[PDB]
C-alpha cells in the first residue's frame, strides 16, 4: 500500500476517495471548501455545519 | 440527560426545542435555515408546533432565541406507529420563515451515508437536550449534554425483549446512571470530527432511562441520510 | 373498671343523657357499624354548611384549614347534658336530628366510636395529633355523671379553672395544657383578651395533621416555582414534582379533581383545582355535597403529572358568630341556655361563652418510595404533548377523608402556601 483511503483516511481531514494509481481524492461537506493543502477542510461561509463558534 | 451536565451557550447551537401543548416535549436539530429533523413518533400531522432556536434556558430569556411555526411536517414514509412508533423513527419540520444562522443558531453537518456510518462507529457521540434529568422527574431548565459510547448489536439484542431494527443502533453506559430520557426524542446524537460534528443518530426510546443493563436506543441516521437531503434541498 | 372506649359498647357503661331529643317527623360501607355511618354522614352535611359561613367570615385571600369533625364532636358532648330548646338547635344544627333513636340518645358514644375508628387508622398513614376539652369556671359545681362519661367518649373531664378571679392565669394554663398535649405543634389557642372575668363555659378542639403518601415525592424534584394568588400577586412557593397514577377527573367547566392516598390507602387527600379565570370563591360557594361525591365517584385511575406545593396552614377561630348565624342561638344565651346535664339548673347561668377551633395541616414530600413497575414496556423518548398536567400553581381546595365511610375528617384552602 501507499496512500488509500483506507490509512487514516488518505490524510483528508473529511472526506476521502481513492483515485487510481496511489492516489486519493479529499472532499468537504456543504460549506466548507479544501484547503491550500487538499487535505484539510476549511469554513466557505461565515456559519459553516458542526462547528461552535461562541 | 440524566447524569449530564450544562451546555454552554452557543456548545450546540444546532439544537432546537419543539414545544406544543406541552413546552419542550421533544428536541430537534437544525439541517439548514428552514428545516428541522426530529424523530416521527415526536410528530403528528395536523399538529401545531413552536421550535426554537438559540435556546439555552427554556425559561428565561438569553436574546439568542429564534422562534418559529411548523408549516409542513415530513414523517419518513416507512414510519407506522401501528406495527411499532420507534422503527424508522425520524421525521423532518418545515419552518415558516428561514433561521437567522449566526454562533447560537447553526446546522448539524450531515455526510453520506458512508462516512455518517463510519463516524458513528468511532464509538463516542454527544447527546443533548432539554428532557427528564432523572427518570419520571423534571425537565431541565438549562440544556444538557452527555457523551455516549456506542453499544455492540449483540449485547443491546440481550438487554431487550423488544426488538432492535437494523434501523437503530444502541448506545449508553452498562452501569447505568447516565442516559438521555423522556423529553429527550427528536434530539441530535452526533459525533465530533476534527472539530466538525455530523450528526449519526436521533434519540429515541428505551425502556425506562439510565437503568443498570439498559441502553438508549436511537434511530441510526446514516440509513436516512438520501431522503434528509432530498427532502430539505433549498437548492 | 378499665374500660376501654375503642371496644366497648353502650350497655358496657351506661351513660344516658338527662333528656333525649325526638323530632317531629350509598350502601352502606364494607365491616362498619351502621350507627357510626350514619353519624359520617350528618358530619358532612353540617361540614358543607359551616364551611360557607366560615369563608363568608374570612377573606377569600387567606387560607383555610379546619377538622369538623373535631367541631361536630365537640358540641356533641354539649348535646350530652343539654335540654329543651338548647337541644334542638344543637340537634338541627349539626344535622343530628335526623338519625336513629338509640344513635341520638347515645350520640356521644358514637361519636368515641367513629373517632376511634378514623384514629386508628390515621395513626398510621400520619403524624395526627390532638387536644380537645371543656373548660368551666370554678364556682360551679359540674354532674359528676357527666364528667364520668366525658372523661371515658371524650377522653378528659370538664376543667374547672377560675375564669373570675384569674383569667389570665386560666387562659394561660388552658394553651399550655393543648401545647403539652399536642407536643407543641397548637400553640395560643385562645388568643389575648379572647376570655375574662364573664366566661363561664369554653369548648376547645384542636388538632395537627401531617401524611405520609402512599406514593411520596422526591425532594430532588422539588424546586421554586411562582404561585399565583388570586390578589393578582404571585409569590415563590416550593413546587413538589411527580409522576405516577392517581384516581383523577376533569370535571365541568374544566375544574381538575385528583385524590392522594396516603399509606395505608384508607385515607386520602383530594384537591380540587379550578381551571384559570374561575375564582375558588365561585367553586366553594357552587358546590353541594352530591356534586362533590358524584366526583368522586366518577374518578379514574391514570397517569399524570402532579405539581404540588409543600406548605403549611395553621387556622385558628372563634365558632360562635358562625354558628349563631347556622341557628344556635340559646347555647350562647346566659338566661336561654339550658345544660342542666352538666350544671344543675339554677340561679347560676350555664352557657357557652365561645368555642376556639385551630387546626394545622403540614404537607411536604415524605411517604412511601413510589411501587416499582415490572411491566416490560417500551418507552418512547417524547415528554407527551398530550399527557394530563394537574399543576396547583393557584388556589385549591382540599379535603382529608377516610374513603369507605367517606368521612370528611378535615377540609380547608390553599390561597397561598408561600411564606
Ligand atoms: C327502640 O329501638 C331502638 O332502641 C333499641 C334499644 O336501645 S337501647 O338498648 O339503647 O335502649 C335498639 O335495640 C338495641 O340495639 C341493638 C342494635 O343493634 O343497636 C342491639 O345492640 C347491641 O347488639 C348489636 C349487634 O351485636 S352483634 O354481636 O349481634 O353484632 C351491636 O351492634 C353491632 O355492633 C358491631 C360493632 O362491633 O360495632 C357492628 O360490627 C360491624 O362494624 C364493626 C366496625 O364498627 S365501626 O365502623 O364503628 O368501626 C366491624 O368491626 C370492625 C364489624 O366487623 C365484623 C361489623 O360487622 S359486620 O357484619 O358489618 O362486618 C355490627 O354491625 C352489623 C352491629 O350490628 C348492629 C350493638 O353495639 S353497638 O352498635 O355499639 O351499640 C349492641 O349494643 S349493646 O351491646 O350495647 O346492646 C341491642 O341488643 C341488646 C338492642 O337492645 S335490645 O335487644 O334490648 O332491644 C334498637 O336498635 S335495633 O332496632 O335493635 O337495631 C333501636 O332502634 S333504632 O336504632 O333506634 O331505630
Ligand atoms: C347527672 O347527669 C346524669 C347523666 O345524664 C343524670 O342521670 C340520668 O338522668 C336521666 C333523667 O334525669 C335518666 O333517665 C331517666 O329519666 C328519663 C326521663 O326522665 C326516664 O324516661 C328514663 O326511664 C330514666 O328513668 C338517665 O337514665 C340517667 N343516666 C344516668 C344513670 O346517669 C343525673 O340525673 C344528673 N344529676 C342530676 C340529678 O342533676
Ligand atoms: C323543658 O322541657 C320540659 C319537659 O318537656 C318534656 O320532655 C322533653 C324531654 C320533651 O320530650 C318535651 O317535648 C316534653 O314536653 C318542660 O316541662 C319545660 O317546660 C321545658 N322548658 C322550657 C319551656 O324551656
Ligand atoms: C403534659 O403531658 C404529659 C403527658 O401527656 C401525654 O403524652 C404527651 C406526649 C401527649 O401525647 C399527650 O396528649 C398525652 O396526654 C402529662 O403527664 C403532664 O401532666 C402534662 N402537663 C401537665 C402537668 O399538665
Ligand atoms: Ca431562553
Amino acid at each position: 500500500m501507499d496512500v488509500t483511503c483506507n490509512i487514516k483516511n488518505g490524510r483528508c481531514e473529511q472526506f476521502c476517495k481513492n483515485s487510481a494509481d496511489n492516489k486519493v481524492v479529499c472532499s468537504c461537506t456543504e460549506g466548507y471548501r479544501l484547503a491550500e493543502n487538499q487535505k484539510s477542510c476549511e469554513p466557505a461561509v461565515p456559519f459553516p455545519c458542526g462547528r461552535v463558534s461562541v | 440527560v440524566v447524569g449530564g451536565e450544562d451546555a454552554k451557550p452557543g456548545q450546540f447551537p444546532w439544537q432546537v426545542v419543539l414545544n406544543g401543548k406541552v413546552d419542550a416535549f421533544c428536541g430537534g436539530s437544525i439541517v439548514n435555515e428552514k428545516w428541522i429533523v426530529t424523530a416521527a413518533h415526536c410528530v403528528e400531522t395536523g399538529v401545531k408546533i413552536t421550535v426554537v432556536a438559540g435556546e439555552h434556558n427554556i425559561e428565561e430569556t438569553e436574546h439568542t432565541e429564534q422562534k418559529r411555526n411548523v408549516i409542513r411536517i415530513i414523517p419518513h414514509h416507512n414510519y407506522n406507529a401501528a406495527i411499532n412508533k420507534y422503527n424508522h423513527d425520524i421525521a423532518l419540520l418545515e419552518l415558516d420563515e428561514p433561521l437567522v444562522l449566526n454562533s447560537y443558531v447553526t446546522p448539524i453537518c450531515i455526510a453520506d451515508k458512508e462516512y455518517t456510518n463510519i463516524f458513528l462507529k468511532f464509538g463516542s457521540g454527544y447527546v443533548s437536550g432539554w428532557g427528564r434529568v432523572f427518570h419520571k422527574g423534571r425537565s431541565a431548565l438549562v440544556l444538557q449534554y452527555l457523551r455516549v459510547p456506542l453499544v455492540d448489536r449483540a449485547t443491546c439484542l440481550r438487554s431487550t425483549k423488544f426488538t432492535i431494527y437494523n434501523n437503530m443502533f444502541c448506545a449508553g453506559f452498562h452501569e447505568g446512571g447516565r442516559d438521555s430520557c423522556q423529553g429527550d426524542a427528536g434530539g441530535p446524537h452526533v459525533t465530533e470530527v476534527e472539530g466538525t460534528s455530523f450528526l449519526t443518530g436521533i434519540i429515541s426510546w428505551g425502556e425506562e432511562c439510565a437503568m443498570k443493563g439498559k441502553y438508549g436506543i436511537y434511530t441510526k441516521v446514516s440509513r436516512y441520510v438520501n431522503w434528509i437531503k432530498e427532502k430539505t434541498k433549498l437548492t | 373498671s378499665p374500660v376501654d372506649i375503642c371496644t366497648a359498647k353502650p350497655r358496657d357503661i351506661p351513660m344516658n343523657p338527662m333528656c333525649i331529643y325526638r323530632s317531629p317527623e350509598q350502601k352502606i360501607p364494607e365491616a362498619t357499624n351502621r350507627r357510626v355511618w350514619e353519624l359520617s354522614k350528618a358530619n358532612s352535611r353540617f361540614a358543607t354548611t359551616f364551611y360557607q359561613h366560615l369563608a363568608d367570615s374570612k377573606n377569600d385571600n387567606d387560607n383555610i384549614f379546619l377538622s369538623p369533625l373535631s367541631i361536630s364532636t365537640a358540641f356533641a358532648m354539649t348535646k350530652l347534658g343539654a335540654c329543651n330548646d338548647t337541644l334542638q338547635q344543637l340537634m338541627e344544627v349539626f344535622k343530628f336530628d335526623t338519625i336513629s333513636e338509640k344513635t341520638s340518645d347515645q350520640i356521644h358514644f358514637f361519636f368515641a366510636k367513629l373517632n376511634c375508628r378514623l384514629y386508628r387508622k390515621a395513626n398510621k398513614a400520619s403524624k395526627l395529633v390532638s387536644a380537645n376539652r371543656l373548660f368551666g369556671d370554678k364556682s360551679l359545681t359540674f354532674n359528676e355523671t357527666y364528667q364520668d362519661i366525658s372523661e371515658l367518649v371524650y377522653g378528659a373531664k370538664l376543667q374547672p379553672l377560675d375564669f373570675k378571679e384569674n383569667a389570665e392565669q386560666s387562659r394561660a394554663a388552658i394553651n399550655k395544657w393543648v401545647s403539652n398535649k399536642t407536643e407543641g405543634r397548637i400553640t395560643d389557642v385562645i388568643p389575648s383578651e379572647a376570655i375574662n372575668e364573664l366566661t363561664v363555659l369554653v369548648l376547645v378542639n384542636t388538632i395537627y395533621f401531617k401524611g405520609l403518601w402512599k406514593s411520596k415525592f422526591s425532594p430532588e424534584n422539588t424546586r421554586k416555582e411562582l404561585f399565583y394568588k388570586a390578589d393578582g400577586e404571585s409569590c415563590s412557593a416550593s413546587m413538589m414534582y411527580q409522576e405516577g397514577k392517581f384516581r383523577y377527573r376533569r370535571v365541568a367547566e374544566g375544574t381538575q379533581v385528583l385524590e392522594l392516598p396516603f399509606k395505608g390507602d384508607d385515607i386520602t387527600m383530594v384537591l380540587i383545582l379550578p381551571k384559570p379565570e374561575k375564582s375558588l370563591a365561585k367553586v366553594e360557594k357552587e358546590l353541594t355535597p352530591e356534586v362533590l361525591q358524584e366526583w368522586l365517584d366518577e374518578l379514574e385511575e391514570m397517569m399524570l403529572v402532579v405539581h404540588m406545593p409543600r406548605f403549611r396552614i395553621e387556622d385558628g377561630f372563634s365558632l360562635k358568630e358562625q354558628l349563631q348565624d347556622m341557628g344556635l342561638v340559646d347555647l350562647f344565651s346566659p338566661e336561654k341556655s339550658k345544660l342542666p346535664g352538666i350544671v344543675a339548673e339554677g340561679r347560676d347561668d350555664l352557657y357557652v361563652s365561645d368555642a376556639f377551633h385551630k387546626a394545622f395541616l403540614e404537607v411536604n414530600e415524605e411517604g412511601s418510595e413510589a411501587a416499582a413497575s415490572t411491566a416490560v414496556v417500551i418507552a418512547g423518548r417524547s415528554l407527551n404533548p398530550n399527557r394530563v398536567t394537574f399543576k396547583a400553581n393557584r388556589p385549591f381546595l382540599v379535603f382529608i377523608r377516610e374513603v369507605p365511610l367517606n368521612t370528611i375528617i378535615f377540609m380547608g384552602r390553599v390561597a397561598n402556601p408561600c411564606v
